[PDB]
Formats: structure tokens, sequence, C-alpha cells
């Protein structure tokens, strides 16, 4: 513990600085959500200069952002596209009908939120969100990851 | 073509599958609905069991016009496709 | 003789650091020319963060897809790693400064360019995508047929030189450089560059390290290609044309100040352009470059010899 | 047609005319200021009638200004609102419980503009995401913290729409 | 009240609406004139360096 | 933060500055946090939020008062 | 042939798309679109919600161009109410509509560039769709769902420097189309992407409902603000741009020509637009000013009764259809007398336009089935309700 | 192809059940082969499942409701064909499948 | 071109049994026929040289629970070339099959589709008549009155199957219906 409370902390700083530096999102557009995340991604607010690109296919991204109404007939092709990212993986969920159903909850064809059917790490409120509030919501998801002690608690067990 | 025998066979062994068919009424002349008490739907299912243990199909015009299992066996048996 | 792995590192390393730094590059030109900045938040100027993307690929603790003979899908990658480095051997940056001087040096180019075929086609073929196959046919179609208005511009330009020496080349525009006389050569000899590396309006299309290793070597194909360019037209090292005070400026400092007016130039063909179809790719690289470039070949050929100077 | 305009059309065929007239233009722009923002630092216009965090007002002897008549909750499309109500020791009208869910509201301002007393309204926060979902379940406790917390604005706010309300 | 959003007195300026129309180019016939006198010239500086180097 | 005036100080210590914009605009109205320990992205007050956002005119020093 | 599937999740092509290819070779031979990952259920919500409750749906059903919804609900229950809009309110109404036209048409434009691989339009675009959505944002309290058009005349009066703002705006927006314009338009790869690509003869129009631009790009001159005028659409001077191919190429340059008439439209209102009050006079139809409320008894009891009940349609039924961005967008809204509707249809052009898809593309190589996807300007969330 | 006009008699709706019936016994074996039921189920308790279905539905005798039965099985038959239902929806609706009845109910709860 | 034309052109051009009911109002001039003779009309409609109707808006039901003949199907017709729209219904229950118009206006497939699926009305001669908008394998016609706002099932992952599934619904907070009807209306 001479150096271990000191050289693991140190590598495990640098897996959550590059980690946090470099996120790649898949982003799920499924309704007017998709718009405020097409906003944000564009001149004004940049989400690539924070080191965040969108990537196509789930193979190469390691977040995840479920911004618009889940239906019934979606939410199989929405677990399918979660369980196939690499493990280091986060769920953004982006509005309201995301969060809990949204404006359309009390439906007979919504999944009342997406955490019924993945695991949701950061919700982000609105209706929609605006793009600051994605931005926000997107910083908190690195403030958490910096939270991560991978290297210290596999060291502890 | 093909023998009496091995039709017969074939024809008298699948109908005691029915959990009701009498097996000690079953024989080459033994009319499905009429003397075993069956069911439309059994006289189509035995039909339909015909194309069960073998690939050819019926046409719908072939299996409403006697239900006789003396003429399913001569029909079997005028099967080039079985053996 | 035990240095000779030193130069081949000396001359590995950087070339990677290059490429990583020039899709950082190409990520940041494109952002300024559509009103934005690129990544800055990583670094200073956010000169850190390929560093941050290279240990994310590094760590994602990624499954291996063992649904092939998992060989040639894990080899795709290295073969074509393979090529796309093996021809930064000959190209030389001053005088002398080239690791290998080939006295064959533009046909070993020619055959390094054409054996690059075969890592795409074996990553579409191990691949059990039918539709990856499928690309990557397409892929390899295209760049066979663009690999030949290629070897012809070669050609036009070996006329006038006289040696496959790569740094004999070089020395032959002393006078004048190709690019000048060869202005159209050049635009196609670009344009084919852009359709070799499967870029630009000529860019129709797993995970950690395989495809690591397929965007490796195409971004190194990308800078071996502007090298070439610069290499062939544009005088390699030799200073500009005209002005000869500057002459303190080392030789190395003017190809690459080239070699980075051609990356330039494929950001900025890249972001101003939409794309091709395939039927349109095809139509145009066998209807609209093999013809010039044969008849280029031709004029070349008989102005050099109708006036006897040839080398 | 003419020979001139054959030659003509002919060159733009083959020098890529109509190509390097885009190439200039996003030259042009690369060579331009950004318009893109330093959003920790600096954040992007908005306007007083911005519809953002919910926050229950009280009035400046410290009472709530909220009297339970639940016409908010009448007029809610989302039915993101549940009020109960009780008749209070002094014998007013007060809610025992309010509590709104932030994962059904559309942020449509219905309920703050039915509110007769002005009690719930939206104030300009709109960077509250949270990390769990019954996080986003505000109550009473939560929305009077959101209106103490965000008192000043809000009332700037209201007294600039007081001459459009 | 009594003061409203709306125009101002006179109105607002006119403004355009129509495409604009860019004229900018070195033309069909010089471009090929430059390139052409280039390619002759480019090919006598080479032969005379062909002799230099020979 | 160069060529730049400071508008007024923080509880916190945040510092806020202000540039004159002509015809297009772009860093006139900033933060400069006085923390820098991931800065937790959200610490302007309701006194500062609204004038950073360009909701109201008034600083927040005069919106105390 | 073979069966092929494009489900692209990802926002690169709309995102809830499904086609179930059959290709021959490199060609299409039909495309069969399966719809239903975006039916919420709106049509059945919208019968237990008020008029005033069910007016927030309609901003959500094509999330592009939200005015032009709201104003189709505004306008279907005033014609079913027979309520008079106040002249200010209707010119309110018809600016902030051809603002939206303005900017479904830049996104659409854009977006459909992008799919070709054009990354550059995107940016500039969404630049001036920041613009706006600024302009939305001043007069509502939302950038996009914004519930600003209501049944008697519009949600509440305009800040001061709004129309000032709006003037410096159209003062560029030329120049910006022109920029646009000048990326695309000339250059020979847009052209040989879009140009004999799609191409649908006026008949095939007119029978498979087609509206707006695709009607339009037929050669068919019918725009529904010339011949069902509605709000001041009738005293305001713009053209109506026609094709004459009928291919994408039209389609596009249209979209351009009705963005440019939308800033002519636009500048006219801007100078045009009186002065008055912003609803109906009618109280028992439209909430009193809070200070009227917090005043007098009549006005208190008016709005606790708008706001607990709403007003109450007489029993009827009626279609009203307004010329969307898209096209032709129609509610069929049926009254039995009471607070709630008793019916609403909601007639959405890309239902009409995504069910001709199958004929537009047959025998197109499949690159060139994005490109008919784009050109329709296609979002699911009218699509399937 | 189109969807056939409305039955005038009971004689055609039987006609009409019994084709219904040979289309989906001929539709069987695609069933096994889409998902993998071969090493699950025998290839006649589908076969019972279905004539159970038909038979605990054979107290209708309205030619209409028969023939929008008929319908409804039609599609459900078209929909299990496509890969559109889940693997384990068909295993769990089409598998055959002590003191009193009243006492277990009511230690279960009030509402019967 | 007007209401006030088309209507007495109609009342006079057209066969008498076709129509059973003509409103000539503001709101829209109507037409309601019997199914039997649906498409005859409509086929005749979209001819007339002076009714040339080419344009199919859309296809909707209305459900009446308290009627026999519960539901009323819409059909919004636009005649481009005379600026003019008619609307024609007619009436059908649970199991009448009524006639496709899929012959005469080729988009009518979709809306049919969607009838089909939000009300149960099934179409003669349809190309194919399958549900359009619910999910696969829906269990009855939201659109319905009788059928609950929020439905009969619900969907939910589950980990031990390891796959999303169906179960029947349990609302964590049911809708709350406000009955604000008054008395004196
Ligand atoms: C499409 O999405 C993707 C990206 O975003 C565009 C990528 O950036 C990337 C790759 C980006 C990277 C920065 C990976 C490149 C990393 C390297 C080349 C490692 C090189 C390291 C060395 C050569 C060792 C350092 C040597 C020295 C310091 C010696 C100095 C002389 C990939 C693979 C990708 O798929
Ligand atoms: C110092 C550095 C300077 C810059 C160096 C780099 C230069 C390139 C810079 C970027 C230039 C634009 C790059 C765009 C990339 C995609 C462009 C491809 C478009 C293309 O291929 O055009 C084709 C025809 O034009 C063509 O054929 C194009 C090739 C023409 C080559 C020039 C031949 C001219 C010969 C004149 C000789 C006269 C002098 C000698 C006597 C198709 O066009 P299409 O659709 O119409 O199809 C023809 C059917 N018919
Ligand atoms: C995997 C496969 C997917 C699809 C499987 C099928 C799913 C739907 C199953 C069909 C559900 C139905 O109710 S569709 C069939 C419903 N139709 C009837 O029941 C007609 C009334 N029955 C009679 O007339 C007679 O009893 C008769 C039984 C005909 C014979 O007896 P006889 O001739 O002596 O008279
Ligand atoms: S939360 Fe609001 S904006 Fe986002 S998808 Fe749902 S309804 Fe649309
Ligand atoms: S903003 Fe709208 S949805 Fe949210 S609580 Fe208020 S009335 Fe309900
Ligand atoms: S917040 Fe306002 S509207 Fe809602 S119950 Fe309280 S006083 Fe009534």
């Amino acid at each position: 513990s001479k150096a271990a409370e000191f050289v693991i902390s140190k590598v495990d700083d640098l897996m959550n600085w590059a980690r946090t530096g470099s996120i790649w999102p898949m982003t799920f557009g499924l309704a007017c959500c998709a718009v405020e995340m097409m906003h944000t991604g564009a001149a004004r607010y940049d989400l690539d200069r924070f080191g965040i690109i969108f990537r196509p296919s789930p193979r190469q991204s390691d977040c995840m952002i479920v911004a618009g109404t889940l239906t019934n007939k979606m939410a199989p092709a929405l677990r399918k596209v979660y369980d196939q990212m690499p493990e280091p993986r986060w769920v953004i969920s982006m509005g309201s009908c995301a969060n809990g159903g949204g404006y359309y909850h009390y439906s007979y064809s919504v999944v009342r939120g997406c955490d019924r059917i993945v695991p949701v790490d950061i919700y982000v409120p609105g209706c929609p969100p605006t793009a600051e509030a994605l931005l926000y919501g997107l910083l908190q998801l690195q403030k958490k990851i910096n939270r991560r002690k991978d290297f210290l608690h596999w060291w502890n067990k | 073509f093909l023998d009496k025998s091995e039709v017969t066979d074939r024809v008298l062994s699948v109908v005691k599958n029915f959990q009701k068919v009498d097996p000690s009424k079953v024989t080459p002349k033994a009319n499905f609905q009429n003397d075993l008490g069956l069911d439309s739907l059994d006289s189509v299912e035995v039909v339909m069991a015909l194309e069960e243990e073998f690939g050819f199909e019926i046409p719908d015009n072939e299996a409403d016009k006697i239900q006789s299992i003396d003429l399913a066996v001569d029909f079997i048996a005028s099967h080039p496709q079985a053996k | 003789y035990i240095a000779v792995p030193a130069e081949i590192l000396g001359i590995i390393l950087p070339l990677l650091l290059g490429v990583a730094f020039l899709v950082l590059a190409e990520r940041k030109v494109m952002a300024f020319v559509q009103r934005r900045k690129g990544p800055d938040v990583v670094g200073s100027f956010g000169l850190l963060q390929p560093l941050a993307d290279g240990l994310k690929l590094i760590l994602k603790e990624p499954i291996s897809p063992s649904s092939a003979n998992f060989f040639l899908f894990r080899m795709a990658p290295v073969a074509t790693f393979m090529l796309s480095l093996v021809a930064w051997a000959v190209v030389p940056f001053d005088y002398g400064m080239v690791l290998s001087d080939l006295n064959i040096g533009l046909l070993y180019l020619f055959a390094i360019s054409s054996l690059g075929v075969y890592g795409i086609i074996i990553a579409g073929r191990s691949s059990n995508s039918k539709y990856a196959f499928l690309g990557a046919l397409r892929s390899a179609a295209q760049m066979v047929s663009y690999e030949v208005s290629i070897g012809l511009i070669l050609i036009t330009v070996l006329i006038c030189v006289g040696s496959c020496n790569l740094s004999e080349i070089v020395m032959a525009q002393k006078q004048i450089w190709f690019g000048i006389p060869l202005f159209p050569v050049l635009v196609m000899f670009f344009i084919s560059c852009l359709a070799e590396t499967n870029r630009a309006p000529f860019d129709l299309p797993y995970s950690s390290m395989g495809f690591a290793l397929f965007f490796l070597g195409e971004y190194a194909n990308m800078i071996l290609m502007s090298g070439l360019c610069t290499l062939f037209f544009l005088g390699g090292w030799l200073p500009i044309l005209d002005l000869p005070i500057f002459k303190k400026i080392p030789g190395s400092i003017w190809f690459s100040i080239k070699v980075l007016f051609f990356l330039f130039l494929y950001i900025w063909v890249r972001a101003a352009f939409p794309r091709y179809r395939y039927d349109q790719l095809m139509g145009l690289g066998w209807k609209v470059f093999l013809p010039l470039s044969l008849a280029w070949v031709v004029s070349v050929s008989g102005l050099l010899v109708t006036f006897q100077w040839l080398p | 047609k003419d020979w001139n305009t054959v030659f003509e059309r002919s060159i733009n065929t083959l020098f890529l005319t109509e190509m390097v007239r885009g190439l200039s233009l996003t030259l042009k722009y690369f060579f331009d200021p950004k318009v893109t923002i330093n959003y920790p630092f600096e954040k992007g216009p908005l306007s007083p009638r911005f519809r953002g965090e919910h926050a229950l007002r009280r009035y400046p002897t410290g009472e709530e200004r909220c009297i339970a008549c639940k016409l908010c909750e009448a007029v809610c499309p989302a039915q993101a609102i549940t009020i109960e109500a009780e008749e209070r020791e002094d014998g007013s009208r007060r809610t025992t419980r309010y509590d709104i869910d932030m994962t059904k509201c559309i942020y449509c301002g219905f309920c703050q503009e039915a509110c007769p007393v002005d009690a719930i309204v939206e104030g300009p926060n709109f960077e509250f995401a949270t990390e769990t979902h019954e996080e986003l379940l505000y109550d009473k406790e939560k929305l009077l913290e959101n209106g103490d917390r965000w008192e000043t604005e809000i009332a700037e706010n209201l007294r600039s729409e007081s001459l459009y309300r | 009240p009594l003061l409203q959003d709306g125009p101002p007195p006179g109105g607002f300026a006119p403004v355009r609406y129509a495409r604009r129309i860019s004229n900018t180019g070195p033309s069909a016939m010089a471009m090929f004139l430059a390139v052409s006198g280039a390619f002759a010239w480019g090919m006598y500086q080479v032969g005379q360096g062909n002799k230099i180097r020979r | 933060n160069i060529g730049a005036t400071l508008v007024g100080v923080d509880k916190f210590g945040n510092k806020y500055y202000q540039k004159l914009g002509d015809t297009q605009y772009g860093r006139h109205r900033w933060v400069e946090y006085a923390s820098k320990d991931r800065y937790n992205a959200s610490q302007v007050p309701a006194e500062w939020h609204g004038w950073l956002h360009f909701i109201t005119d008034h600083t927040g020093d005069e919106l105390l008062s | 042939n073979f069966t092929l599937n494009f489900g692209p999740q990802h926002p690169a092509a709309h995102g809830v798309l499904r086609l179930v290819l059959e290709m021959n070779g490199e060609v299409v031979e039909r495309a069969e679109p399966h719809i239903g990952l975006l039916h919420r259920g709106t049509e059945k919500l919208i019968e237990y919600k008020t008029y005033l409750q069910a007016l927030p749906y309609f901003d959500r059903l094509d999330y592009v161009s939200m005015m032009a919804q709201e104003h189709a609900y505004s306008l279907a229950v005033e014609k079913l109410l027979n309520c008079e809009v106040p002249l200010r309110a209707q010119y309110i109404r018809v600016l902030f509509c051809e603002i939206t036209r303005i900017l479904n048409h830049l996104l659409a434009l854009t977006t459909h560039a992008m799919d070709v691989g054009a990354l550059t339009p995107f940016l500039w675009a969404f630049e001036e769709r920041e613009k706006l959505l600024e302009f939305y944002e001043r007069v509502s309290g939302a950038r996009m769902h914004a519930s600003f058009i209501r049944p008697g005349g519009v949600a509440q009066d305009l800040p001061l420097g709004l129309c000032r703002d709006i003037d410096s705006f159209t003062q560029q927006f030329a120049s910006r189309i022109d920029e646009l314009e000048e990326m695309l338009t000339g250059n020979r790869i847009w052209k040989q992407r879009l140009v004999d690509i799609g191409t649908v003869t006026a008949q095939q129009a007119k029978d498979w409902g087609f509206s707006g631009v695709m009607l339009r790009g037929s050669g068919v001159c019918w725009d529904l603000r010339r011949a069902a005028p509605y709000d001041v659409y009738d005293q305001l001077d713009f053209d109506v741009p026609v094709g004459t191919r009928g291919d994408c190429y039209d389609r596009y340059c249209i979209r351009i020509e009705e963005m440019r008439q939308s800033l002519r439209i636009i500048v006219q209102c801007l100078n045009q637009m009186p002065s008055g009050m912003i609803k109906a006079d009618d109280r028992k139809l439209c909430p009193p000013s809070r200070c009227r409320m917090k005043l007098s008894m009549e006005s208190l009891i008016h709005h606790f009764e708008l706001y607990t009940e709403g007003f109450s349609v007489p029993a009827s039924s009626t279609y009203t259809a307004v010329e969307a961005p898209k096209g032709e967008f129609g509610v069929f809204l049926v009254s039995n007398g009471s607070n709630r509707p008793y019916r609403c249809k909601i007639r959405a052009p890309g239902f009409a336009h995504s069910q001709g898809l199958d004929f537009m593309s047959k025998h197109h190589m499949l690159a060139d089935v994005v490109t008919i996807i784009g050109t329709q300007d296609i979002v699911f969330g009218e699509v399937d309700r | 192809i189109g969807v056939p006009p409305n039955s005038a008699n009971l004689t055609e709706a039987r006609r009409r059940v019994f084709d219904f019936f040979r289309a989906a016994c001929r539709s069987i074996p695609t069933i096994m082969d889409i998902y993998n039921l071969q090493d699950v189920v025998a290839p006649s308790q589908l076969r019972y499942a279905i004539s159970a279905q038909i038979r605990n539905n054979a107290h209708i005798t309205d030619p209409k409701v028969i023939d929008l039965l008929i319908f409804k099985g039609m599609e459900e038959l078209t929909d299990i064909v496509d890969h559109a239902k889940q693997r384990h929806h068909i295993i769990g609706q089409y598998v055959v499948g002590g003191k009193t009845d009243f006492l277990k109910n009511f230690y279960t709860s009030n509402y019967f | 071109m007007d209401n006030q034309f088309i209507f007495k052109y109609s009342w006079e051009t057209l066969p008498k049994k076709w129509v059973k009911k003509m409103e000539r109002s503001e709101h829209g001039n109507r037409f309601d026929t019997n199914t039997d003779y649906l498409f005859q009309l409509l086929c005749f409609l979209k001819l007339h040289t002076y009714t040339r109707v080419q344009v199919l808006i859309d296809i909707c039901g209305v459900d009446y629970p308290s009627r026999k003949r519960r539901f009323e199907v819409v059909y919004n017709l636009l005649s481009t070339r005379y600026n003019s729209r008619i609307r024609v219904q007619t009436s059908a229950d649970e199991v009448t099959r009524i006639s496709s118009v899929v012959s005469l206006f080729p988009s009518a497939g979709w809306w049919e589709r969607e009838v089909w699926d939000m009300f149960g009305v099934s179409f003669i001669n349809h190309p194919d008549l399958r549900r359009i908008l619910t999910d696969y394998g829906f269990e009855g016609h939201p659109l319905r009155k009788d059928f609950p706002l929020s439905g009969y099932v619900q969907v939910r992952y589950d980990d031990p199957e390891k796959r999303v599934v169906s179960e029947p619904i349990e609302m964590t907070q049911e809708f709350r219906y406000f009955d604000f009807a008054s008395p004196w209306e």
C-alpha cells in the first residue's frame, strides 16, 4: 500500500480520463428529441468539441442516447441494439417520453420509460430537453464516469 | 404401382393415433366418417396424415370425394412417389 | 548493422503518430470549414484527443467474433497494415534520406498498391455478413479500376525521367516541376488517388484492433498518396522554383509542407462535395480516366520523341 | 448550336469549373469567426417566458401561495400533478401533498397560466438531469426548495410579463 | 397597453429575395490557353533539364 | 478574458465578464469559475443566472437590491 | 431474388425507418415500408382530453413543422365554433406558419443532402435553424413545442424587439439561401444523383394522394393557400413554383423556391401587421387577462370554467386542411356537443407519400432509394400517430 | 390475394374452415425450420392444437362470425410464418396443456 | 365548383337508389350511401366530366356503440379540377365486409388497412388486409369505444427469459378521469 494506494490511483485516473475525454454515443433517434440531438451536435453547441462523436453502429459506441417515444413494437429492437455494445457502456434517457412515457404515458402502445427495457444511467428531463440540457446530461455522465474505480476494485478482490 | 401389403400396413398403423379409434375395427375396408363415427375435422385429418407420412400433396378437390379407407389405400398403392 | 531496426522504428512510429494527428486534423479542419471548432476540451487545442481515443479503443474489454476460421479474419487487417507501411521504405524525404534506394522504386510502389486489394476482400468474406462481403467486393473493384489509371499516370511521369528510381525523379525536376506542364495529369492523379483510397466522393462505405488496423492503414495510404503527389509533380524536397535566398530551409521541410498541402486538399475535397454512386464510379473510372491517361501517355511520348527532348 | 457554346461548355465539363466555385466558398468559410459557444462558461440566450424546472412560490411573509384549488391538476394535459389537500390547523386551505411527475411533464406551461395565485411557475432552470428515476418525482419540499432558490429570477420574470399576462 | 410590437413608422427596409448571380471565373477561353502554354513551355523546360542531366 | 470587462464577482468567487458586440456577437457574456475541480457544471446563483442567459439585463448585484 | 432489410436505427436516415426490399440484382423490385414503430395512440388519446388539453398533441405530430399542425387544429375548432379571429392574430399566425415552413424546408433539404453525402450544408442550415428557433423561444417559452397558436386567437402577444430581429434575419436569409444553392444546384454530382430519380407523373400523384411539393413537382399547380385560402393569405403576394419533369431535382428546386417565397411572405406580414387585440373577445371561449381574473367576478368564473372544463363545441363534424410544409395536413374533427372531441383523425401528408414509395423506387438502384426517401421529407411522427 | 366476399350459408363457412385448416397444416413444416422447433415439439401436437382451437370455437352458427374468425386465424398464421413474432410466443400459445376450487380462491384473495 | 352547384348537379345526375341522405351546408356536402353502392358511387364520381373527383384524401371510421350499425366509414374526397370537396359516408357493424376502393384510388390501401386495424372493419377484394400500425400479434382494435385507453397488456424486459416479454397491464398510477360535464348544458 506504500505505492498501490498511489500507482493504482494514478492508473485508474488515467483510465477515467480516457473514458471521459473520448465518449462515442450511439444516438437512438426516435422522435422530436432527435431534432434536439442534431441541434446539439451542430455548430452552435458543438458536441464534438468535448470529444463526443456519434456512431452509426453499436459495435463501436460506448454510450447510447435514447431520445424519443419508445413503443411496444420498437422495444425488442431497442434491447437488441443495447445488447450489442461492448461492456463499458452507459445509457442516457433524453426527454419525458424516454424517461417515463411522457405525454403518451397512458397509451396502449407505448413503453412507460426506456428504463423498463435497458438500465439507464442519466435521465435528462424536458419535452424536448434544451440542447444545453443535453450538454448538462453528458457532463453529468462524465462526472459519473470519473467516480469509477475499476483497477482499485479489481485489486481489492 | 405398389404392393397391397405395405400400403395396407401403413393405413392400418397410423389410424390408431386418434385416442378414440378402435384398433379392433380398423381394416382395409372401414370408412372414416361413417363406419368409425368420425368428425369432418378428423375426415380431413386422416387425409392430412396421409401427406404427413410422406411429402406428396392432395388437392382440395381430392379430399372430400370419398371418405373410404379402401379407396384411400388403393390410391396410396397407386402412388408412384411413395415406396 | 544492428541499427537498421532503429531506422525502421524511426520511420514507423512517427508514421503512426502522424496518422493519429491526421485524423485529428481532419476532424478539426472540417469543424473550421463548417463554422465551428473541432475537439478542444481535451488538450490545449485538442492535441491530446488522439491519445484519449487510443486508450479508449484499447480499454474496451472486447470480444473476438470467432464465428469464422478466425485466422483470415484476424490477419486481413494485419495484411493491409503490412502493405500500407511497406511502401514507405522507398519514399525519399531529402537527398539521402531514404531507407531503401531501389532502382525499380516506381514499379515496386505499383506492386505494393496493387497488392492492397486482398485485405479488404478477406475481411469482407471472413465476416459472415453477406452485405459486408458485397460491399468489400465493390470496394475492391473500385480500387482495381482506379489503380489502372494510377499506373498509366505513372507511365506519363516515367517517360520524362527515364528511370524508376524515386530519388532521381525528384532530381529530374530541378529545372521545373512536372506539375506545371502536366497539370491535367496532376489533377487526374489526385482524383485517382482519391478513388484509390476509398475517399472523397469516391467513398461508398469489426471491433477493436481489426478495425483500428484498417483505419490506420487507410490513413497511412492517404499520407502516402499525398507524398506521391508531391513526389512526382511538386518537385519533392526541391525548394520553390524562384527566389533562391531561403535555401537555409532544409529540404525535408519542403516535402512536409507539400504533403500537408495535399492532405488539406483531401480534407477540403471530402468536405466540399457529395458522394458518387457505384454505377457512376465505374463508368467514370473506365470512361473518363483510362482514355485520358492513355491519350496523355501518347501525347507526352510523341512530343518528347519529336523534338528529341528525351532523357 | 454554336461552336463557341460547344467549346465553352466542353471546357467547363473537363476543367471542373463548377467544383472550383464550391471549393472557393468552403475555403472562404474556413477563414471566418466561429459561432460555437463554451457551454460550461457561456450559455445560449434565453427568454423571460422560458419554461424550465417547476417551482412553488411563497408570499414575502413566508406563507406558501398554493391554496389547493387543484386548478392546475385539472388542466395538466399529461396528468403529471397529484394534489392532496385538507383544512390546516388555522383553517386555511392548503396542500398536504403536491408532487409533479417530471417524467410525465411536457413543459407546456398550462399549470403556470392556470394558477390564480401565481403559486406554480416554471423557472429558468433547465439543468436538472438526475442519475435516478425517483429523483425526478418532485414533491412539495423539492418544489418549495426550487422556489426559494430561484425566487429573485422568478420574481423578475413575472414582473416582466406583467405587461403581457 | 398602447405601446405594442409592430413595424416602425414608414415600414421596414426593402430586402432582396431572389437569387444573386455570380460571374466569378478565369473564363473558358483563358483557361485553355493558359494550360496549353504551360504545357508547351514546361515541356521545353523539361527537355532543357534532360539535356543538362545527360 | 483579454480585452474584456469584469461585470461583477459572485459569492462563490465566480467572475463575470462582458464584451461589446457589433453585428454577429460571440464571447460577450461568460463566467470564469473560481473552481477547477470539474466545476459541477451548475454553480451560477439565481441572481446571476438571468444575466448569463440574456433573460435580464440586470447584472445580479442590482438584482439583489 | 433475395429479401433485404434496411432498419436504420441511427437518425442518419429518419431513425425508425424499416424497409423490406426485394432486390433482383442491384435494382429494387418492391419496397414495403413497415410502419408502426412510432404509433403512440395519439388519435385515441385525443378523445380523452379537453379541446384545450389536446392542442399540444399536434405539436408532436410533424415535429419539424410545429405551427402548421396547431394552425390546422385551431382552424378546425374555429370552424366548428364559428369564432372570429382578430386581424393581428391572423397576421401573427401567418408569419409564424411561414417561419415554420422555412424551418421545415431547410431541415428537409439539408438532411436530404447529408444522406447523399454533402456534410457541409447541414451545419450551415442548422445555424439559421437556431436563429429561427430563437424567435420561437421568445414568443413562447419553448424552442420547438410552442403551444402558441390557439383556437381563439393566439396564446399571448409579441415581445418588443421581435419584429426588428425578424427583419434583421430577413435581411440576410436571402444570401444564406444563395450560398446553400451555390453549394448544390450547379454541382454535377448533385445533378447526377437526383436528375431522373423518382419521376412521378401528375396522374400518379393524384391517384396516390400526393400533395405539396410531391404533387406540384409533376406540373399540378395546386396550392391550398391559393385554392382554399385561410387567414390573410389572400392579401399577400407570392408565387407558386411548379415542376416540369417530376424527378427529385425538380422537388429540390421547388423546395428552394418555396422557401424564398416564404421569406417574401414573412416580409409582407412584418410590413402590414396591424395593431389590436390578439384573441377573440368572446371570453366564453378564451382566457381572461390575469389582471381581470383577480379583479372581476365573472372573469374569475370564466377562468375557472375554461381551465377545468374548457369550452364545449356544438355537435357537428368537419374536415379542415391547411398547406403544411410537407403538403396537405387535414384534421377530421367530430364533436358530440361535449367538452372533449368525439373523434379526431389526423390526415398526415407523410402517410400518402410513404405509401407511394413502392412505385417511385421500382427498378432503381439501391443507392437511389435513400434519395427517393429523402426527397419526400418524411417524418414518422405523423406517418403513424 | 383479395379478401373473399362474405359467405351466404353455413356450408360455405365450413368449406372455408376446412381450407384454412389445410393451409395451416401445410404451414407446419415451415415453422419447424424458421424456428428451431425440431427437437421441441412433435409434428402432430401443433396439429392437435389447431384442431382444438377450431373445435372450441365450433359452437358458432353465424356465417359472418365464422368468416371473421377464419380471417383472424389466417392473419395470425401469416404473422407466425414471418419472423415477426418472437420464438417463445408460439411455444407460449401453441402447446397442449385437492380440497375445492372455492376454498383455494378464498385463500388467494377476496376478488374471485 | 361550389356546394350550391355540386348539390343540385348530383341530385339530378346521380341514380336515386344510391344515395339515401344528402346534407348541404358550409361544414361540408355529405352523401350517405349503402355499403353495396359505395364502389359504384365513387366510380361514378371519379369518371364523370362535371364531377371529376380524382383525389381520395383519407378514409376514417367513427365508432357509435349506441347504433345498430356501429361503425361509420367516411370517405373524404377532393376534386382538383373544380376546387371542391365531397364527403361520402357509409355504415357497417363488426361482422360485415364492405367493398374496397383500391381499384379506383390506389392510395386507399393503407387507410383501409388502418381502418381494419383500428376498428375491425374488413374490406372485400383488398390485396392484403393486415394490421399496419399496432404491434405484431396485437389483439383487439384500439380505436373502438369499448377498448380501454391503456390496453390489456404491458411490455417489459425479463432477465431470466432474456427477451422482451408481454404481461398483463398493471399501472403504478391509474388514469384519473375528471368529469367536467355541467348540468346546465
Ligand atoms: C498546385 C496544386 C493544384 C491542385 C492540384 C490538385 C488538383 C485537384 C484539386 C481538386 C479538383 C476537384 C476535385 C473533385 C474530385 C471529383 C471530381 C470528379 C469529377 C469528374 O470526374 O469529371 C468527369 C469529367 O471531367 C473530367 O474529365 C475531369 C478530368 C479532366 C482532366 C483535365 C483534362 C484536360 C485536358 C486538356 C488538355 C489541354 C492541354 C494540353 C494540350 C465527369 O464529368 P461528366 O459528368 O460530365 O461525365 C463525362 C461524360 N462525358
Ligand atoms: C401455427 C399456425 C398459426 C395459425 C393457427 C390457427 C390459429 C387460429 C385458429 C382458428 C380459430 C378459429 O376459431 S377459426 C374456425 C372457427 N369456425 C368454426 O368453428 C365453424 C363452426 N364449426 C362447425 O361448423 C363444425 O363444428 C366443424 C368444426 C366445422 C366440423 O363439424 P361438422 O363438419 O361435422 O359439422
Ligand atoms: S419527450 Fe417530448 S419532445 Fe421528446 S419525444 Fe417525447 S413528446 Fe417528443
Ligand atoms: S407544464 Fe404542462 S404537463 Fe407539466 S405539470 Fe404543468 S400543465 Fe402539466
Ligand atoms: S399551484 Fe396554483 S393552481 Fe395548483 S393547486 Fe396550488 S393554487 Fe391551485
